[PDB]
């Protein structure tokens, strides 16, 4: 009837890559990747903070 | 909710809105322009 | 020889003043960068088609081109518009002129008027009998071809000649090339400046960036992706299908009957399994009235029915008006009632020269009810009685419900083409799409299938009982990917 | 009858009046009516143009049919009117904007 659906710009694969990056950052650098550079930290120490 | 919104929109095409028929081609194949236009305006108003 | 029209052949479309506005208009303009035929006048005055209209242009150094002839045969057999400019006097005539075998100028009339270095552009169009002339004269410095550029033409003359123009010819002064370009219904965007002079233009159907300028109402386009249009595939040929029946419907047995029934006991004849030619009944001058409430009488030839019924009886002349949906009265309410949603036509004629004598055989008393101090009354019809004369009325009730059609009019079928986009007509039901083989098991009584939108999903071919699926031909949004117009005029299309 | 907005050649039986500039008047130009202030203008109508139009398709300017000069039409002054008031439980005095 003229009704169509457009695709999203970011495909499910691309979203998965972003959540992967955010997760990898969270695990290996804590919050430092949010503020600036991802600064590696032993996970147990990250938890201490 | 989005599926329901689209299904509702499509189903509205079956409505007459006061016209002799919801089918546009059936109006055009049966009435001359001076009369067909009236029936079509009823469908346009409803569909718009 | 041909040349490039460029951006020439735009005119001020109306006597409405505008300024500093990007206004848009639809009129018969020359399409931008299309070809125009190039004629020469050296060491060439053929008759050209006029089509829907003409841009004309010429280049001069010595005023060789002095006139035009417009008509169909240009030979004194029809009226032909003649325009001639000799020295300082413009002459316009529309006489049935006898033109030469090869008209030139050496160095029953309905109208008369009397008043390279130079480019003289003109536009000729012939709308509802009005010959509209726009033109512009401008200095040039170019011999080889039409100068490239833009400047719009004012309207100068509008002649109510009423002449059917299909061909035209020019007139040359012999001891100056000219161009002929066909106008088309192309929408434009026009840049009116501060003075109100159109200083730039964008043909809508030129190219996808021009569609983008038409969509944004702007001569400048920003970097992005713009939904300028919807691409839809067109059909190739039409497909017409009807049951291959050659029997003709017995209308003569209804309309030319020896005797009509009384209105209290009206007859109802079934018409089926036949070809119904309604042109005979409609074109016949014998009817006093032929009023349709259902469908228009000229559509009856294409359209067809599951059944048609003819309700035949005699009434008094002034009561003809009561046989209609929505009417009330002593006949409409008491002896012959139609549905207020009645579909069909009421046909009647007087029988003053047939039933009248006095003739006392005609008696009168829910929709389509036959109701077989009394309620019963009758007429004595005499030839000396207009509103008191007898009328023979036949009401044709048509059932258009989507079901197998037994009554289909005189239209020949065509062959059916599968897997191609086609304009189809199945028993009067029309639409556009791709007809394919299907696995939809219609039950024997089913003729049409439907979708959620109440549109046709599939049909049963009326000649060969197989089911065809109807899928609309591929379509979708166009979009134009473009950088800044300043960056580039190049574009890409999705 | 051709009623397209263009110079009129056949006009109905009706006497003209004098034209008054820079005042709010009820005008009628060749059958085209409206209300507004008629002023002198610098709008260069082309010889074939009789009426000008705005975005709303309303008349912007007209050519006087007796004397071929262009008059701008500016609708007569208008605006919303607001009443500034302390509650009526304090005072019935108001100011008008
Ligand atoms: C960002 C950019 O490219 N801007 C240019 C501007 O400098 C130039 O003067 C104009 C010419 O019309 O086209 C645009
Ligand atoms: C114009 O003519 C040329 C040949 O000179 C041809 O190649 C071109 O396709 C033609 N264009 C149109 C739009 O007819
Ligand atoms: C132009 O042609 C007309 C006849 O149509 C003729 O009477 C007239 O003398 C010619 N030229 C001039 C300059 O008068
Ligand atoms: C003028 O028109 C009439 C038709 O009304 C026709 O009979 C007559 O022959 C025409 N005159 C000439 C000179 O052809
Ligand atoms: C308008 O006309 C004037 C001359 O009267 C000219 O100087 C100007 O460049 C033109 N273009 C405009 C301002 O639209
Ligand atoms: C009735 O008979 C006339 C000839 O007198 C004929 O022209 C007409 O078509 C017939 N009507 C029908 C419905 O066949
Ligand atoms: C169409 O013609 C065929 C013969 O080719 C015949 O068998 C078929 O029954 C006809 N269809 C109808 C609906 O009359
Ligand atoms: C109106 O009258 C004047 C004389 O006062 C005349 O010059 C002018 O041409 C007339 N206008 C029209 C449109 O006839
Ligand atoms: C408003 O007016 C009423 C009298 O009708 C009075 O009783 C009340 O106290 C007043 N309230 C205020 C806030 O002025």
């Amino acid at each position: 009837n003229g009704l169509t659906v457009l695709p999203p710009l970011l495909t499910d694969e691309m979203i998965a890559q972003y959540t992967s990056a955010l997760l990898a950052g969270t695990i290996t650098s804590g919050w430092t990747f949010g503020a600036g550079a991802a600064l590696q930290i032993p996970f147990a120490m990250q938890m201490a903070y | 909710q989005n599926a329901q919104a689209l299904n509702t929109l499509v189903k509205q095409l079956s409505s007459n809105f006061g016209a002799i028929s919801s089918v546009l081609n059936d109006i055009l194949s049966r009435l001359d322009p001076p009369e067909a236009e009236v029936q079509i305006d009823r469908l346009i108003t409803g569909r718009l | 020889a041909y040349t490039n029209s460029f951006t020439r052949g735009v005119y001020y479309p109306d006597k409405v003043f505008r300024s500093s506005v990007l206004h848009s208009t639809q009129d018969l303009f020359l399409p931008f960068f299309s070809n125009v035929t190039w004629f020469h006048a050296i060491h060439d005055n053929p008759v050209l088609p006029f089509n829907d209209g003409v841009y004309f242009a010429s280049t001069e150094k010595s005023n060789i081109i002095r006139g035009w002839i417009f008509g169909t045969t240009l030979d004194s057999k029809t009226q032909s518009l003649l325009i001639v400019n000799n020295a300082t006097n413009v002459v316009i005539k529309v006489c049935e002129f006898q033109f030469c075998n090869d008209p030139f100028l050496g160095v029953n009339c309905t109208f008369e008027y009397v008043s390279f270095k130079n480019l003289r552009e003109f536009v000729f169009k012939n709308i509802d009998g009005y010959f509209k002339i726009y033109s512009k004269h401008t200095p040039i410095n170019l011999v080889r071809d039409l100068p490239q550029g833009f400047s719009a033409l004012e309207p100068l003359v509008d002649l109510p000649i009423g002449i059917n123009i299909t061909r035209f010819q020019t007139l040359l002064a012999l001891h100056a090339a000219y161009y002929v370009g066909y106008l088309q219904p192309r929408t434009f965007l026009l840049k009116y400046n501060e003075n109100g002079t159109i200083t730039d233009a964008v043909d809508c159907a030129l190219d996808p960036l021009s569609e983008t300028k038409c969509t944004l109402k702007s001569f400048t386009v920003e970097k992005g992706i713009y939904q300028t249009s919807n691409f839809r595939v067109q059909p190739t040929e039409s497909i017409v299908r009807f049951p291959n029946i050659t029997n003709l419907c017995p209308f003569g047995e209804v309309f030319n009957a020896t005797r009509f029934a009384s209105v209290y006991a009206w007859n109802r004849k079934r018409i089926s399994n036949c070809v119904a030619d309604y042109s005979v009944l409609y074109n016949s001058a014998s009817f006093s009235t032929f009023k349709c409430y259902g469908v228009s009488p000229t559509k009856l030839n294409d359209l067809c029915f599951t059944n048609v019924y003819a309700d035949s009886f005699v009434i008094r002349g002034d009561e003809v008006r009561q046989i209609a949906p929505g009417q009330t009265g002593k006949i409409a309410d008491y002896n012959y009632k139609l549905p207020d949603d009645f579909t069909g036509c009421v046909i009647a004629w007087n029988s003053n020269n047939l039933d009248s004598k006095g003739n006392y055989n005609y008696l009168y008393r829910k929709p389509f009810e036959r109701d077989i101090y009394f309620p019963l009354q009758s007429y004595g019809f005499q030839p000396t009685n207009v509103g008191y004369q007898p009328y023979r009325v036949v009401v044709l009730s048509f059932e258009l419900l989507h079901a197998p059609a037994t009554v289909c009019g005189p239209k020949k079928s065509t062959n059916l083409v599968k897997n191609k986009c086609v304009n189809f007509n199945f028993n009067g039901l029309t639409g556009t799409g791709v007809l394919t083989e299907s696995n939809k098991k219609f039950l024997p009584f089913q003729q049409f299938g439907r979708d959620i939108a109440d549109t046709t999903d599939a049909v049963r071919d009326p000649q060969t009982l197989e089911i065809l699926d109807i899928t609309p031909c591929s379509f979708g949004g166009v979009s134009v990917i473009t950088p800044g117009t300043n960056t580039s005029n190049q574009v890409a299309v999705l």
